[PDB]
């Protein structure tokens, strides 16, 4: 247990149990300890989704980092997003930042202490957050499972069957291969038991 | 990703239960982070995503929660009708319209020396362009339904966390925008799911399994009420359970439909909640253990395998002892002894008749399209039209009669257990192959380097990369957890590594969890 205004308890696997006395001090605590134990992590991720992860592993990630600026946003767009927001929760994710800020600042002043083995090697040092910075977190990974372009191999697997064995043949083997609704497949819930 | 939520009529301890299982991959430093948060009115453990301002897999003072991707269908591509005179240009609502266009600049590092190269971007009303086919006038763009409300959904989300009933939960759950299952359970013995998203209205004269024309005919027209969204609370059945599967009957989802098919991999956690009375975290342990290592196939493919053997076993002994061994094995590439080899060596056949299989039901007709269709056929979540081939049950197109489905079973029953004999011999024991192993490892899905990784081999399991068990008892959620590999990613600059940097594989991969802490007085001595 150590004490900000936040008392920080690390149970013996190491996961932090943050006791405040409100919110703006939790989400600063909440970031601060997921930076200690994760900076690199997390600037790896938002390196992903600003598409800059090429400054620092080189050619091999620049069609990736291509692919995640054009489906990406600006800063100012995402600003926007979160000026959208709840008041209180928009001051959330900036608490969130300044304590992510408040470990970088940390780590970067002792760096041969706090700053963890990868910058050293690959010779970067960590920049400060802001709120847009969270969301990028965010973006990063959720939109992959929701991110698809099927409806484009779709197409495809239609175009090329139909010029081998004519459209009445290729719209039955499409219809088998993706089907409109398959009323015997599995479900987790039973129709009578929507609201 | 899969789920359980249990009602109080279906748990042994008349408490709501809660299981979690997110699959994104294994990693070191780990996808998933586990925290502690604790304020006036706000008390919750559990663990979020690595980044998110918010826990995800855990439970508060009234109430546990988890999700599984949704597999909902939020992102459309238009194509675009371009100016055969200018490519920049697309026909939209009457008028040649403009791409917006972007240059964007790429540091990169060579060797040291820094280069800059420099690429273009455009995007027209429905989203970004993705993809040019010039050759016909056409570029692909794409628009989610969730395009400039993932922040409203970071919201929703803490909203979940803040939550004190279902009718909080349930309008967090309503403002959430993008694509994932829900799931709720909580002290007072409810449990509930929801489908959250915004999913689009869309035009009723186009097929959703393929681009929408861009023109401005087919826009969506807003997105649908969530009361439209599947969801139930207390659902009669009294559980609920998910392995990315389809919410409800009627509930479409367009082009990604190959999940949602007869032949589904969420049949492993159905099978084991109905073969059981009421159940404990214990049962609903084993139900994840048996998921974690079933060969999916066997629930569909391996009875209809030993039907077919039984008809020809009077001539051929091999089939008789083929049979034999299929009826007594448990489905299951486990490896109970620890010896490093599958304890069933007929798994092994089965793996090759299946492979075989495959490939023989289709490679005459979808050969031509197989860099495409295989993911469809053999995906992983199931062979749906490989079943109904097999089976004999009505398809559109007529693949193979049941004499040529017979013909197929046999000959690749005759290939695996030909190559079985030449390379092992002819008892099962002398098959058992090699476990599959897995390292958490440098990469995860978003497919760039996040940190060194970890060496460490555990059994490959088809299984959650964190899992939570919680039962919502009156007095406060209690249960037990595992989150490999480990809480903290940090090496020092010398190399040393954090204790707690892998720390969690051996409870992983050992079946063995920690306590889910939520009194103060349990953490201060955790
Ligand atoms: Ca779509
Ligand atoms: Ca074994």
């Amino acid at each position: 247990q150590k004490k900000e205004n936040v008392t920080i308890i690390r149970d013996s696997y190491g996961v932090p149990h943050l006791y405040a006395k409100n919110k703006k001090d939790l989400y600063k605590a909440y970031g601060y300890v997921m930076a200690q134990d994760r900076l690199f992590q997390l600037e790896m991720f938002r390196r992903g989704n600003e598409g800059t992860v090429s400054e620092i592993f080189g050619e091999e990630y620049v069609t990736k980092d291509e692919q995640s600026r054009r489906d990406g946003y600006s800063d100012q767009e995402i600003q926007t997003m979160l000026n959208g927001l709840d008041r209180e929760t928009k001051q959330l994710i900036e608490q969130f930042a300044e304590g992510i800020t408040a470990y970088v600042n940390e780590a970067v002043k002792a760096p041969d202490q706090k700053l963890s083995k990868e910058f050293h090697d690959y010779g970067f040092l960590p920049r400060k957050w802001k709120a847009t910075d969270v969301v990028r977190l965010y973006m990063v990974s959720m939109t992959y499972f929701m991110d698809n372009h099927q409806e484009l191999k779709n197409a495809e697997i239609l175009a090329r069957l139909e010029r081998v064995y004519g459209k009445e043949k290729a719209v039955k083997m499409f219809d088998d291969l993706v089907w409109k609704n398959d009323l015997e497949a599995p479900t987790s819930i039973q129709p009578d038991d929507q609201t | 990703s899969n789920a359980m939520i249990i009602g109080a009529k279906k748990s042994k301890s008349a408490n709501a239960l809660l299981f979690s299982g997110p699959q994104v991959g294994f990693v070191a430093p780990g996808f998933l982070y586990e925290v502690g948060l604790h304020s006036p009115g706000f008390d919750m453990e559990g663990s979020g995503f690595i980044g998110y301002p918010f826990i995800m897999f855990g439970a508060n003072q009234h109430l546990a929660l988890t999700a599984t991707a949704g597999y909902g269908n939020v992102t459309d591509i238009f194509e675009e009708k371009l100016n055969p005179a200018n490519s920049t240009q697309y026909f939209y609502k009457g008028k040649w319209r403009n791409m917006e266009k972007r240059t964007e600049t790429f540091i990169v590092r060579g060797d040291g020396k820094s280069k800059k190269i420099e690429e273009t971007f455009f995007h027209t009303v429905h989203g970004p362009v993705i993809s040019l086919d010039a050759a016909a006038n056409v570029a692909y763009s794409k628009s989610w339904s969730f395009r400039g409300t993932e922040a409203k959904s970071i919201q929703a989300y803490m909203k979940a966390n803040w939550a004190k009933n279902v009718k909080e939960f349930q309008q967090a759950a309503s403002e959430f925008t993008m694509s994932l299952n829900w799931y709720y359970a909580d002290k007072k013995g409810n449990i509930a799911y929801y489908h959250v998203g915004k999913y689009p209205i869309r035009s009723n004269q186009i097929d959703d399994r393929f681009p929408t024309p861009g023109t401005g005919e087919y826009e969506w027209k807003g997105f649908q009420s969530f009361a439209k969204n599947p969801q139930a609370i207390n659902p009669k059945k009294g559980y609920v359970v998910n392995w990315n599967n389809k919410p409800s009957k009627y509930w479409r989802n367009g082009e990604y439909s190959i999940v949602w098919g007869k032949d589904n991999r969420v049949q492993q956690f159905i099978n084991g909640i109905e073969a059981r009375g009421k159940v404990d975290l214990k049962d609903l342990n084993e139900i994840n253990y048996t998921a974690s290592f079933a060969q999916l196939r066997t629930h569909y493919f391996k009875p209809l395998l030993i039907k077919t053997l039984e008809k020809y076993q009077s001539e051929n002994k091999e089939y008789a002892y083929l049979v034999e061994q299929l009826r007594k094995w448990n489905n299951l590439k486990e490896d109970k002894n620890h010896d490093g080899y599958y304890d069933a060596g007929v798994a092994a056949f089965f793996d090759e008749w299946w492979n075989n299989t495959h490939d023989k039901l289709f490679n005459d007709s979808l050969g031509i399209v197989s860099d495409l269709t295989r993911e469809i056929t053999d995906h992983r979540m199931g062979a749906t039209l490989a079943y109904k081939v097999l089976s004999g049950e009505p398809t559109n197109y007529q693949w193979k009669s049941a004499a040529a489905a017979e013909k197929i079973i046999l000959e690749s029953t005759d290939e695996a257990l030909a190559k079985l004999h030449k390379e092992k011999g002819e008892e099962a024991d002398k098959w058992r192959a090699p476990i599959k192993t897995m390292t958490f490892g440098a990469k995860s899905l978003i497919a760039i380097p996040h940190g060194y990784g970890s060496k460490t081999e555990i059994i490959e399991m088809n299984r959650g990369s964190e899992n939570h068990y919680i039962e919502m008892t009156p007095k406060q959620p209690e249960g037990f957890n595992v989150t490999p590999p480990g809480q903290i990613g940090f090496i020092h600059k010398d190399g040393t590594l954090s204790e707690h940097y892998e720390d969690q594989l051996s409870l992983y991969a050992n079946w063995k969890f920690k306590p889910f802490l939520f009194d103060k007085k349990d953490v201060k001595r955790a």
